[PDB]
RNA sequence: GCGAUGAUCACCCCUUCUUUUUUGAAGGGGUGGGUACAAAUGGCAGUCUGACAAGU
């Protein structure tokens, strides 16, 4: 296909392709043959090769090239038109991707669904989480109230598998001095019962998914940044990363959010919220999803608000450079002097006192 | 083939009777047409609007022509 | 105040209607009862 | 608060 | 790749052959060879994926992107793989601790019953009736029809009590029963 | 009125691969190719036959120009299951995917269009219909894509431009079979909006007629539509 | 008694009642239709039965004009007069909710700090 | 060659002729409902306002 690709744009803009010059030199033997080219433009480029042919461009050939192309399955014995149209058919898209400038690394479908991967991935880790922590809980259940954390809840099953290791087994890398101390204290006044290695076999493994799952996520998680520099940079410096792909996921596309005004993506994530205050007579909402930006947590008080409605309006003009524009410049150059701004912004409105001195 | 007899002619007549009389069921009556078909121009005009176009059409084509 | 109202709300609003004024007759009907005894 | 309440545009 | 979505249905078999097949433009007979000995050439998908890859219509996705799809893909086998260990470690257990009520009806079957329940305990000490109710939302047992179901949740009611309050349970009785 | 929970009988329409949703309403309705999705939001009809679930997706008249035609009453359409369609102008699926349902899996649709941003949604719909050929480019000069075209039966137009007659011409000559089928959707305003739409439809007859295109029957769109019209010709090459 | 941000909801949302509704329901053809002939004899001896190969019937019914070949509930078409008559109430509730807005907005605007004259020219700093 | 280690117990798809004569002959499927999982660019469902603000 790619060099379908490479060809059959040759043809388009009218240059003779070194396949093409291999093929019609073959036929150099033949002296003084007149050659039928369906294009001017391809005749002509044919011309300058110094080829010994007549090349005849007009329009009466193009009766020729009607009866060719019309019985051509049958004229190429071997292959059916089915394989034509699903040959035809890939060179369409691949030509199709190539003028449109397509670039696999600038693809908005993949955030919306990394992100919504994401979630799906925290609360499955989520689930098998608690049951280890019942499960293993039953040899020794009080591991759920000292450690929380679930990637440390299972990495411990992994060290130490029964709480007779646990005198002898360090915990320092997993867990701080006071932390790995009070585990071992529990560990002989400790409620559970004994486990078969069988039983511990298949809990280790549980365990081993639990540890796996929790890299896994890491990856991804930093495969979403990736993917957010790329696709839309100006919003990664503004927003961030993951305020951002939330953002473009609740819109469904980069250019629905990019049409959207700022004062819709000022308020995106609390349409419950809205609705219901602008249907009661009562307050609205004025942060949404943006709550969670960097910039409004540092604000305070009132300042929260109006720095969300600031950085609401520069986060459309970063957003729809990042949409609509033909030659970007992965920098993320224009989103990088707008916090300037709304970092000026908060500077001013944060210096400001409103008790009297 | 062509070959239709008289007999043949008359069963198929019926069919086009038959086919045809089921076909006014859905076709539905005449009056309610009379009520929905004043409401249906009514509901298109707002919608469709072009009362400014046929308005537009009018002053380009008064505005092209030569004033004495 | 005014508001205009979808389909299921009004249902729900007119039996609690209902209600209320079955539940003052019920009720509005046992104090005599017992006020005349 | 229903009784406060008004309805219109009946539909 | 859109295409090989629908030449191999079974998800299973979908992520192995993702697993070898990372990218459709590499083509080779040695690879056909590869993924013709992945499940059996009778299907003759091996001889499709060569011609649909070479002419097909998904986008070629980032280097980064195919990373993803073959460490996500992994991580669909590994779970099928552990899914299979444990299959058989609830076998095994079952009929350990309720063999009589194993054999009569099933390990998986059983396990469910006990789950249903709540505990072996409490599925003792239920009457028949309540125990027939009991997987009657999941047809676990299953008007001649419901006569064996009726007859057969009476046979696990006793089942099930000879496993609970046997400190070392035996099959002899789930056999005949 | 046609909700999602009502029930509907359909029945075919005279043209073949179209159908009618009779009930309380009537709806313009053509088999779903790709079930399950629709493709700009169009309502979807299900039906159980032996059972296998068949969709169907809902035509809309305003949306589409040739659905227009057909609640119009157009006597030939030549777009029919097992034909090759050529459409110039192919903003995005809205239509396209409708006439990708009439031709059929053996049937295909070539889809012309040159602006970029609506050609990335052409390109995702033709991902779900495999028969859609998306072809991006200037139909001014259709030398430029005669690598991905073979002939067609017939030749469905909605380009909305001055010299839009040229464009048929030089489509038709190259790609059109003899007596295959012509059909345009014609906008007055965009020709030429000072004289009366009655006027331009008449001067785009007598291109077509120079062009060597017989016309057949002419439909204007009122009153889904104002100012346009549908033109049905035959390309007689001899 | 009410405020505009309610009033500018409710009619957002027969807006669009009102272009779901419209879509569901059908209707006729208006457009004009005209046949290309040959001669003038063809022209004479055109009749709209053999054009179509239809019935008188079926010439009437330009929708679903099947072809010769081819063809070879009061309280039902009731209903279908009131579906046509709730978008009609869509769209009058819609223009009545249109009517009280401007009149919000006016009473607002002239609330507006202005020089208000009727308003006089001056470029607000 | 039984049983308390348990028997028993939603909808639809007379006429003609005739008689040794009081005699003879002819006329499984679809609906509906319940449980669990998946998908919908299906519904509820509609995306806040818009010119001043801070200082001497």
């Amino acid at each position: 296909a790619a060099n379908a690709l490479e060809e059959a744009n040759s043809i388009i803009e009218g240059k003779v392709s070194s396949q093409l010059e291999k093929l019609l030199e073959e036929i150099k033997k033949d002296k003084k043959s007149t050659l039928i080219v369906s294009e001017t433009k391809l005749a002509n480029a044919i011309n300058k090769l110094g080829l010994n042919f007549n090349v005849v461009s007009d329009a009466v050939t193009l009766d020729i090239y009607r009866a060719i192309k019309e019985y051509l399955p049958e004229l190429l014995p071997g292959m059916s038109d089915n394989d034509l149209s699903k040959m035809s058919l890939g060179l369409a898209h691949s030509i199709g991707r190539h003028k449109l400038k397509f670039s696999a690394d600038k693809v908005d479908v993949m955030i919306i669904q990394a992100i919504a991967l994401l979630d799906d991935l925290d609360k499955e880790l989520n689930t098998y989480a608690m049951r280890c922590k019942e499960w293993y809980g039953w040899h020794f259940p009080e591991l759920a109230k000292i450690v929380t954390d679930s990637v440390a809840y299972a990495r411990i099953i992994l060290t130490m598998g029964i709480r007779s290791k646990a005198s002898e087994t360090d915990l320092s890398e997993i867990l701080p001095e006071e932390i790995e101390e009070r585990v071992k204290t529990a560990a002989e006044v400790s409620m559970g019962t004994e486990i078969t290695q069988t039983d511990l076999d298949n809990i280790n493994a549980l365990a081993e998914q639990i540890v796996e799952f929790a890299a896994y996520r890491e990856q991804l998680s930093n495969y979403l940044s990736a993917r957010m520099k790329a696709i839309a940079p100006n919003l990664t410096q503004l927003v961030g990363e993951l305020v951002g792909a939330r953002l473009i996921a609740h819109s469904g596309s980069l250019i629905s959010l990019a049409k959207s005004p700022a004062s819709t993506i000022q308020i995106l994530g609390a349409e419950k919220a809205l609705f219901r205050a602008l249907k009661t007579k009562h307050d609205t909402p004025k942060y949404g999803l943006l709550y969670h930006a960097s910039l409004v947590g540092q604000a305070t008080g009132k300042n929260k608000g109006k720095i969300a409605r600031v950085l609401a309006a520069k986060a459309a003009v970063s957003l729809r450079y990042d949409a609509l524009a033909e030659d970007r410049d992965d920098s993320g150059d224009i989103g990088l002097e707008s916090r300037a701004k709304v970092e000026n912004r908060l500077s001013q409105l944060e210096g400001r006192d409103l008790r009297t001195t | 083939e062509g070959t239709l007899t008289d007999h043949e002619r008359k069963y198929l007549n019926k069919l086009i009777k038959r086919n045809s009389q089921n076909l006014r069921s859905w076709d539905l009556e005449e009056e309610v047409r009379d009520e929905l078909e004043d409401i249906q121009q009514s509901i298109l005009k707002d919608t469709v609007s072009t009362a400014n176009t046929d308005r537009s059409k009018r002053r380009r084509f008064k505005r092209k022509q030569f004033k004495e | 105040r005014a508001v205009v109202l979808g389909g299921d709300e009004k249902k729900a609003r007119s039996f609690i209607q209902k209600v209320l004024t079955i539940s003052k007759a019920k009720d509005s009907k046992r104090k005599e009862q017992k006020a005349s005894q | 608060e229903d009784e406060d309440e008004e309805e219109v545009l009946a539909m | 790749f859109p295409e090989l979505a629908k030449l191999v249905p079974d998800n299973y078999t979908f992520a192995k052959l993702v697993l070898f097949i990372k990218d459709k433009a590499s083509l080779n007979d040695d690879s056909l060879h590869d993924l013709a000995a992945l499940l059996n050439e009778d299907s003759g998908i091996a001889q499709r994926v060569i011609d649909n890859a070479r002419i097909s219509m998904g986008q070629d996705i980032s280097e980064t992107d195919m990373e993803n799809v073959c460490v996500f893909a992994q991580r669909v086998a590994s779970l099928a793989d552990y899914r299979r260990q444990l299959y058989d470690y609830l076998c095994e257990k079952m009929h350990t601790v309720a063999p009589n009520l194993s054999e009569l009806i099933g390990e998986v079957i059983g396990a469910r019953l006990i789950s249903h329940a709540g505990s072996l305990t409490n599925l003792s000490k239920q009457a028949a009736s309540t125990v027939q109710i009991l997987g009657a939302e999941k047809a676990l047992f299953r008007k001649n029809k419901g006569r064996i179901s009726r007859y057969l949740a009476n046979k696990c009611s006793m089942a099930s009590r000879i496993d609970n309050y046997s400190e070392e349970p035996s099959n002899v009785f789930g056999s005949v029963l | 009125g046609a909700r999602g929970g009502a029930k509907v009988v359909i029945e075919p329409h005279r043209h073949a691969g179209v159908y009618i949703a009779r009930g309380k309403e009537d709806l313009l309705v053509t088999k779903n190719m790709a079930p399950g999705e629709s493709v700009y939001g169009e309502k979807r009809i299900s039906v159980e036959e032996p059972p296998t679930k068949v969709e169907y997706r809902v035509w809309n008249p305003f949306r589409s120009k040739l659905a227009a035609g057909i609640m119009g009453g157009l006597d030939e359409l030549f777009i029919a299951p097992g034909k090759k369609v050529l459409y110039l102008g192919a903003a995005s699926g809205t239509s396209v995917s409708h006439v990708s349902d009439v031709v059929g899996p053996e049937g295909v649709v070539y889809a012309v269009e040159f602006s970029h941003r609506p050609g990335r949604e052409l390109i995702s719909m033709a991902k779900k219909r495999p028969n859609i050929i998306p072809i991006i480019e200037d139909a001014r000069h259709p030398q430029k894509y005669r690598m991905l075209i073979g002939m067609v039966d017939c030749v469905f137009a909605d380009v909305a431009q001055p010299d839009q007659a040229r464009i048929i011409a030089l489509n038709s000559h190259m790609f059109l079979k003899d007596q295959g089928g012509v059909v345009i959707s014609i906008k007055a305003n965009c020709i030429d909006s000072t004289v009366d739409a009655e006027t331009v439809f008449a001067r785009e007859v007598q291109k077509l007629r120079e062009e060597r295109i017989k016309p057949l029957e002419q439909l204007t769109l009122e009153p889904y539509e104002r100012d346009h019209c549908i033109v049905v010709g035959r390309y007689m090459r001899s | 008694t009410q405020d505009s941000n309610y009033v500018r909801t409710l009619r957002q949302i027969e807006l669009k009642k009102l272009e779901k509704g419209a879509k569901q329901l059908m209707f006729k053809s208006s457009g004009n239709h005209t046949i290309f002939v040959d001669s003038r004899e063809k022209m004479n001896e055109f009749t709209p039965e053999k054009f179509f190969n239809t019935t008188s019937e079926m010439v009437n019914r330009s929708e679903n004009r099947l072809t010769k070949d081819q063809l070879a509930k009061e309280s039902l078409d009731k209903k279908k007069l009131k579906k046509f008559k709730q978008v009609k109430q869509h769209l009058q509730r819609e223009t009545q909710l249109k009517q009280v807005q401007q009149r919000m907005d006016a009473q607002r605007e002239l609330l507006k700090k202005g020089s208000k004259k009727k308003w006089k020219k001056q470029r607000k700093r």
